[PDB]
DNA sequence: GCTGTTCAATACATGCACAGGATGTATATATCTGACACGTGCCTGGAGACTAGGGAGTAATCCCCTTGGCGGTTAAAACGCGGGGGACAGCGCGTACGTGCGTTTAAGCGGTGCTAGAGCTGTCTACGACCAATTGAGCGGC
DNA sequence: GCCGCTCAATTGGTCGTAGACAGCTCTAGCACCGCTTAAACGCACGTACGCGCTGTCCCCCGCGTTTTAACCGCCAAGGGGATTACTCCCTAGTCTCCAGGCACGTGTCAGATATATACATCCTGTGCATGTATTGAACAGC
């Protein structure tokens, strides 16, 4: 393939398939760190954390694609962190 | 469709599939093996390497150094083995803290990682062979070879000229491979019945590499008598008394005897693959034994080579090989491609892992179109019964089925009925004999379970873990915030020892007159920490002194991580074999553990991998570190060392740490264990018939003797040897008729059950030459033919052939005659101890017609 | 060896790759270095305001098991609606 | 426009498919109101069968064009995302195994 | 002050008047 | 446990409008999801409406203006006429 | 209409906190608007609450977790001290 | 007498109760339910006219007006966070400062 | 008309947003999006209107849509 | 006064103040004629149309706060229309 | 008379054609697999029928609010011009991101084994509604 | 600001149902090991993209004048909304019976796949024909 493609390539992709794109158990040991502040010794129905990473896995797409927006606003192409910042902001996510 | 809607939506194309075709074999470094004298100019200057090629074995090794490898694909893996070089030789020349016994073993590291690469140049199977057209437009007879401790990816095409010099007996190996007597396609058909069976009193002629025990030849007889009625069961002998060999003689014998040859399946687990194969190897070599394991390229390199015959076929392909051996994971992993062959025999060893009926591996396993089933394992466990009715439902499919799943309680009138009963009626199809009353030669084992004191880091620990002291616990971690989800696994890991919790060994370094570098408080610390520790210590000194050795299991990979660090900080010489150790380096770990001048003095064994299957009886003692909650798991264990190959009194210590949830896991396992106890034509010649008979004689001349092979080898259909003999008999007097007839009308074609154009004098003079050739060798050099030679008798020299060709030629020519008969110069050009190889083509000189007359001007000549 | 093993963190568990494959679904063609540890942070942050309400409905049922409608009814607090876990 | 109603299931005196005893008993217990008139249900029913069979029939499109015989979360993701009214109905749901529309 | 919330506000200055002082 | 779905009216519909495709049952969660959201929207917005005119019963009324609230554009009144046509056809059978 | 408001007690309660200081009628509104809204607010989450939990009964600890889960941070705490301060001493009254 | 006083509200028991009723939020409301909410719906009333009461001082007004309560509310994280979707009317904006 | 919203008026809505300048063409992007606004508003209070039978729109049926958008407004009742 | 500095004493001035800026009846003639368009001879409770208005000066105060981050964000002080479409994109008002 | 060379006859060696045997290919037939239909049983929810009370619907009246017009004044809006500042485009340079490669690590799936927690069932008691009567507070007007 | 009147809250008692408490059973959740393989991480290098800088031109903002419309006040009329009263119909509640849906097993039908049989083509072997070389005998010359 001609150089510079790749990118165009994993785009397409990753846009075809459906799978969670997130490593299953990184995100469960995440979920459960992050819920032991709340309670202590929380269990976890498996299909919990599966929505769980189904929400989350969703709201960082529709983020990227935002922060896409953003960067491409400024006429860059590279996504920055205030891209982030300023969709976030625009979304009143703060 | 009945409903439409009525919404003026545009059409869509939904469909997602694109195509990016809008955005439209080298001899590079494989490894470095070794290096010698001629920083990393340092390198460059002093130091030359041995090179392993890609796309090239470890025959095509070669000294290199960097001007002479230039720039080519790999370097950087020859700058990281330089940087790892310059880091040995600093530790090793530098540093002023290396010790005695450190540059001893930085020495020793040479011999190990060397003797391993001094293994993958010898050759241990030939797969296949090829003819390689050259662009110099000849050819090269070559052997696709598959080395020793290699999979079948790398395997490589080489020379065959070389190989038959490098290693001529497994070139003999593949040869008789190739002309085998007992290839799947002659199986015997016994669908209505089978034949009857007289017990044996001796074993088989044809097991070969020993002699097998009174009760052996009683467990084959067993197995063969089931077999007749066509019974699946169940080998039960106890751990280490021959499974395997009685496995190996009875699937030998089924072959042999009966002519069951046909694709077995053995179903193994991992870790005794070698000694499986290794018992193939030894107790019946002339069985093709296939292991199959591997990556995804080795196992697809042996479905394409090793499974069929004439592979490229496409329909109703059919089976190279007897014996496929294959471990758990690839009957998950190939299930497709395993299940799609029509198995004959299946063997499953450690069949205990078939308890769980639901489990992935029972439904593939029984999905499978197995003709007959078989288990082995010494532990037929009944930790729960259901557990057992799911191995005899997996035995016995709709028959004998166990549905009155009820547990036994421990007292009732219904239980000793229905205990009794299924004792009963299960016994026709298990088969359990007992070491005591088998082989009175073992030394007894004998079990102590020592009772510990916990150390005051472990009672702070086990108190904190009870009453949910989640604040000291998480000071005790450093706040790593601590979890009590599984309560007992956290006691249970306070018992073994408090470093297996994240900072315990910081809390107790943290008295740091002890800490950082203090070689022996360091030591101090990691012994006095818990009483395990403690006692152990004490017993490995006494063992030491005495001059024993030990195996020690356990049940946390992460307390063989703290043993192997206790014991390398002694410098005691251990080896290790849980399941994160890779399959070569387990078979190493093994082999040397069980070398008579190894100097490793522990085996650190996981139970779960190195509680199976192992022969480690080299060891006489014992340590279960931990207890299991399944006591048959610590039987294995402690049967790992009492083998048939023992040859001392075993030792079993279990550390038990008293006052500790460990004590109620013994006695949970001894209730199931006591529960456990508790439970314990022919005459008919048609035309094809005839033509292949008399071709059979133009190749072979007498056929009377050779006739039993050329029935098992498929030259001639199965029919009765007498028939054979009298159609012999009667073709060679119609010809000497016919002969005599023609003489007489002369002072030669004939016709023979309808068959047209048979040639007489053919027959006579192809008997009679072939008759002279066989007494000839025979009387010359029946041992040794390669030896034979025609002396000064020099016949008339080959007609302007393109090859030289001389006495030597004519007498190889005649040995290939002698071993393939007349015609067969495929096989004759083909076998590589000829040397004609090259010689020998199909426009070309030396054809095939060519070949023949010269082959019967020469035995005329010798005749004369 | 018993004490080399270095833990990481688990928020690290969202590998940079991981979030690639985010960034690829949602079509950037290229990403600043700096994106992963934002990226991070605004995962943890969501994570947490839904987990806090997860957890909330799950110790007034006076459960101890998370549950997945627990997650689904946390989840349509913030107006986010799930499908596919039942509710 | 006309129906037997020869069955005593209510639906079918709509000719409804949908379960208007079930669509009553939902309103009658989910404490809507004090008081849940006889027409409501059939109302109701009647709308959520005719919105599935909106949503099933674009699904059933997009899953026979993609050359699948099975309706799956993807197929419901691209109907619903590819029209105008059911993305702005369901513009703040999330469909578990949907992927986004892919960039052409 | 009857009345008192224990929450651990920060300070605020509320005062909206301006001056163009700086703008002169 | 046991719980009860529209999954056998939606494949009813599914018959009726695509006879010979199938569903998964992770899309008919979907559309059982879908289901219990669009009831649970229409419901709440009827008894507002309810609430808001200080009536205490839901009639075909209120079903009719939350949908004319809920459903974007041509689906409202598409699912109006389906719904008064129901309506009819129940009265006078 | 006499329609219902809370203006009588949003002026008892100013003056607990600012009795030197009056309040705009239209002010006044601000707050009875923003006061029924809590009281909705606080009242569907525990309507829903109680109908996840299959109860008929709307209690105490439907109105608790309700405040737990509708209010932010520290106004959270300090809502549910005081209605469990509340709660204890008209318990412990006639 | 009340039964606002015996709990120690000012704001009204009795009409919260009978709103819990009204809107049929449920087939029950318990006895506990309408003070805990109306304690509830006090505290927020207070912290609010109090942040309110602090604007209109540093203003040096005797009123609190809707331009007070616009600032106590978005000067406060929290209130803030509480009313974030929510408009004021004759409210402001925060200046820039 | 749409055109009654005028350039000054929209220039003092941005100053309180504090936009420090303007382009020419921000007019009638703001009068579209005005207008888009108030037809989403005025069609749900009308719809509450209409089911009521009044002929009157009301504050507090406007006060409703506009807590349909998730846009709720103190001061006017409600 | 400083050279341009009018502009930033406008954004203090109407910042400082409540008052609504729409001229009234201009406001009550574009809601009157939108409402027209739904349904014929309706009337307004003259509530109705202030609220309305709060509402809408609220919406456009807070969409040119976005417009004017959008601006900067492109390293830039004019406002232009691509802002005002992007802050309504994210803010998911693209509808 | 013997030897060497030439001539003639015969045998071997090669090429081509025909026959025979094996392999590949296509079609027909039968078996295998999966799904649907029908029968039976059980349990639960809906449907049908009857009764009573309350809610809604209808009608009438009154009052308030909205709409429309008129007039004057003032401030806001609109038009027009000039100058300066900011936006946009082009160019150059340096750093950061991305691509390749080798090596290591950890995820995923399968299994093992136990225990806690969820869910269900049954019983009993207290709390909440409903109804009636009495009392005190809030709204409205003087 | 205070007093009078009306409506809602409070008080008491009774009845029925919901919730609380206890016990039991089974499923699913937790931790860890085995085994393989792919993904992730470390490291280097090169090019492209981002950002700074500069110049030019166009558009916006400031300022002045003029013009238009909005706002405020006032008046008038009619319509619509709200309230009140009465009556009828609809829905809730109760009881009883039927039907549908869950649920499983079995058989038959439908569709696809595999195997068997027949015919065609190609490859190999053998036989016959032709050419060339070899062998044997005779003739000629020394
Ligand atoms: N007939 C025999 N002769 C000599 N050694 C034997 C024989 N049978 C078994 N062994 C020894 O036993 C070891 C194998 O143990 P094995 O009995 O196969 O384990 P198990 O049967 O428990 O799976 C081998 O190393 C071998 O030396
Ligand atoms: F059971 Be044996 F030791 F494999
Ligand atoms: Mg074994």
């Amino acid at each position: 393939y001609r150089p510079g493609t790749v990118a165009l390539r994993e785009i397409r992709r990753y846009q075809k398939s459906t799978e969670l794109l997130i490593r299953k158990l990184p995100f469960q040991r995440l979920v459960r760190e992050i819920a032991q502040d709340f309670k202590t010794d929380l269990r976890f129905q498996s299909s919990a954390v599966m929505a769980l990473q189904e929400a989350s896995e969703a709201y960082l797409v529709a983020l990227f694609e935002d922060t896409n927006l953003c960067a491409i606003h400024a006429k860059r192409v590279t996504i920055m962190p205030k891209d982030i910042q300023l969709a976030r902001r625009i979304r009143g996510e703060r | 469709p009945t409903r439409f809607s009525n919404r003026q939506n545009k059409t869509v194309n939904y469909n997602i599939d694109y195509s990016d075709d809008d955005l439209l074999d080298f001899h590079g470094i494989d490894i470095v093996i070794n290096h010698r004298l001629k920083d990393l100019n340092n390198c460059k200057e002093n130091y030359e390497f041995l090179i392993k090629w890609t796309d090239e074995s470890h025959l095509h090794n070669t000294w290199e150094t960097y001007e002479s490898i230039g720039q080519v694909r790999g370097l950087k893996r020859l700058d990281n083995y330089c940087k790892q070089f310059i880091i040995e030789d600093q530790q090793v020349r530098l540093d002023p803290y290396v010790t005695a016994e450190d540059i001893e073993i930085m020495d020793m590291e040479r011999e190990r990682r060397l003797d391993e690469f001094e293994e993958f140049h010898v050759p241990e199977r030939i797969i296949d062979s090829q003819r390689a057209s050259l662009e110099d437009g000849t050819s090269q007879l070559q052997y696709l070879v598959k080395w020793r401790r290699l999979n079948y990816d790398e395997a490589t095409w080489e020379n065959a000229t070389d190989i038959v010099k490098l290693a001529p007996e497994q070139v003999k190996h593949f040869q008789n491979r190739e002309n085998s007597k007992i290839l799947p396609q002659y199986s015997s058909n016994y669908t209505s019945q089978r034949p009857r069976f007289e017990k044996l009193s001796v074993q088989p002629p044809f097991i070969k590499g020993g002699e097998l025990r009174d009760f052996q030849l009683t467990g084959i007889n067993w197995m063969a008598f089931l077999w007749s009625k066509g019974d699946n069961g169940i080998l039960a002998d106890e751990m280490g008394l021959g499974k395997t060999v009685q496995t190996v003689a009875f699937i030998s014998w089924l072959i042999f005897a009966r002519r069951q040859n046909g694709p077995h399946i053995i179903v193994v687990p991992l870790s005794t693959m070698p000694a499986w194969l290794d018992t193939f190897e030894k107790w019946a070599p002339d069985l093709n034994c296939i292991c199959y394991m591997g990556n995804q390229k080795s196992r697809d390199t042996i479905r394409e080579y090793e499974f069929y015959t004439n592979p490229r076929a496409k329909g109703k392909k059919t089976m190279k090989f007897n014996v496929l051996l294959t471990t758990y994971e690839y009957i998950l992993k190939d299930r497709a491609e395993l299940g799609s062959i029509k198995w004959q025999f299946m063997a499953v060893d450690e069949a205990h892992r078939l308890k769980n009926a639901e489990s992935s591996l029972y439904e593939s396993l029984n999905s499978f179109k197995v003709a007959n089933r078989m288990l082995i394992t010494g532990t037929p466990l009944q930790n729960n019964i259901k557990e057992l009715a799911a191995l005899v439902n997996f035995l016995m499919p709709g028959r004998f089925t166990i549905d009155q799943e009820i547990d036994f309680e421990n007292q009732d009138e219904e239980q000793e009925e229905y205990i009794h009963d299924l004792h009963r009626r299960i016994q026709p199809f298990i088969l359990r004999r007992l070491k005591k009353d088998v082989e009175k030669s073992l030394p007894s084992k004998t079990e102590r379970i020592l009772r510990v004191e916990l150390s005051d880091v472990q009672t702070e620990y086990y108190k904190n873990i009870l009453t949910k002291n989640y604040s000291a616990l998480t000071a005790g971690a450093k706040g790593g915030h601590f979890s009590l989800l599984n309560i007992m696994n956290e006691l249970k890991k306070a018992s073994n020892h408090p470093y297996l919790f994240d900072n315990a060994e910081e809390r107790v370094l943290q008295k740091f007159g002890d800490g950082k570098m203090t070689r022996e408080n360091v030591l101090r610390g990691l012994i006095m920490s818990s009483g395990k520790m403690v006692l152990l210590d004490q017993l490995l000194t006494r063992l030491k002194k005495d001059g024993h050795r030990v195996l020690i299991f356990s049940q946390m990979v992460r307390m063989l991580d703290i043993l192997g660090d206790y014991l390398s900080i002694k410098g005691i010489n251990f080896q290790r074999l849980d399941g994160t150790v890779p399959s070569a380096q387990r078979r190493i770990s093994i082999d040397h553990f069980n070398s008579p001048d190894s100097n490793d003095f522990v085996f650190l064994l996981s139970t779960r991998a190195g509680g199976l299957g192992i022969n480690l009886m080299t060891a006489d003692t014992v340590v279960i570190f931990d207890s299991d909650w399944n006591p048959q798991a610590d039987l294995q264990a402690m049967a790992r060392a009492h083998r048939i190959g023992q040859k001392n009194h075993v030792m079993v210590y279990r550390l038990v740490s008293k006052d500790t949830v460990e004590e109620e896991v013994l006695e949970r396992a001894r209730k199931k264990m006591i529960l456990e106890y508790a439970i314990i034509d022919m005459d008919s010649i048609g035309e094809s018939e005839v033509r292949a008979l008399y071709k059979a004689i133009l190749k072979f001349g007498n056929l009377k003797e050779i006739l039993d092979e050329l029935i098992a080898d498929g030259t001639l259909p199965v029919k009765s040897f007498e028939k054979y003999g009298e159609t012999y008999d009667e073709m060679m007097e119609a010809a000497k008729d016919c002969v005599h007839e023609e003489e007489k009308n002369r002072k030669v074609l004939f016709n023979f059950k309808g068959v047209k154009s048979l040639n007489a004098e053919s027959l006579l003079s192809r008997v009679e030459d072939l008759k002279y050739l066989k007494n000839l060798i025979n009387s010359n050099y029946k041992d040794d033919p390669l030896k034979f030679s025609l002396g000064n008798n020099t016949p008339k020299p080959v007609q302007n052939w393109s090859s030289n060709w001389t006495k030597e030629e004519d007498e190889k020519l005649l040995i290939g005659v002698f071993k393939y008969g007349y015609g067969s110069w495929t096989q004759i050009r083909d076998d590589p101890f000829l040397g004609i190889t090259d010689k020998i083509f199909l426009k070309k000189v030396p054809g095939a017609i060519h070949l023949g007359r010269r082959v019967d001007y020469l035995l005329s000549f010798l005749r004369g | 060896k018993r004490h080399r093993k270095v833990l990481r963190d688990n928020i690290q568990g969202i590998t940079k790759p991981a979030i690639r494959r985010l960034a690829r679904r949602g079509g950037v063609k290229r990403i600043s270095g700096l994106i992963y540890e934002e990226t991070r942070g605004v995962l943890k942050v969501f994570l947490e305001n839904v987990i806090r309400d997860a957890v909330t409905y799950t110790e007034h049922a006076k459960r101890k098991t998370v549950t997945a409608m627990d997650v689904v009814y946390a989840l349509k607090r913030q107006g986010r609606t799930l499908y596919g876990f039942g509710g | 426009g006309k129906t037997r109603a020869k069955a005593k299931t209510r639906s079918s005196r709509a000719g409804l498919q949908f379960p208007v005893g079930r669509v009553h008993r939902l309103l009658r217990k989910g404490n809507y109101a004090e008081r849940v008139g006889a027409g409501a249900p059939v109302y109701l029913a009647a709308v959520l069968e005719y919105l599935t069979a909106e949503i099933l029939e674009l699904a059933g499109n997009a899953a026979r064009d993609n050359k699948k015989t099975r309706i799956i979360p993807r197929h419901l993701q691209l109907a619903v995302r590819n029209d105008e009214e059911l993305n702005k109905l369901l513009g703040r749901v999330t469909i578990a195994q949907g992927g986004v529309l892919p960039n052409i | 002050p009857t009345r008192f919330s224990n929450r651990q506000n920060k300070t605020v200055n509320y005062n909206i008047d301006y001056s163009d002082d700086d703008l002169l | 446990t046991r719980k009860e779905s529209y999954a056998i009216y939606v494949y009813k519909v599914l018959k009726q409008v695509h006879p010979d495709t199938g569903i998964s049952s992770k899309a008919m969660s979907i559309m059982n999801s879908f289901v219990n959201d669009v009831f649970e929207r229409i419901a709440g917005e009827a008894s507002r409406l309810a609430h808001y005119n200080k009536r205490s019963t839901i009639t075909s009324r209120e079903i009719q203006t939350a949908v004319r609230l809920l459903l974007p554009g041509e689906l409202a009144k598409h699912a109006v006429s389906e719904g008064t046509k129901a309506v009819t056809k129940y009265t006078s059978a």
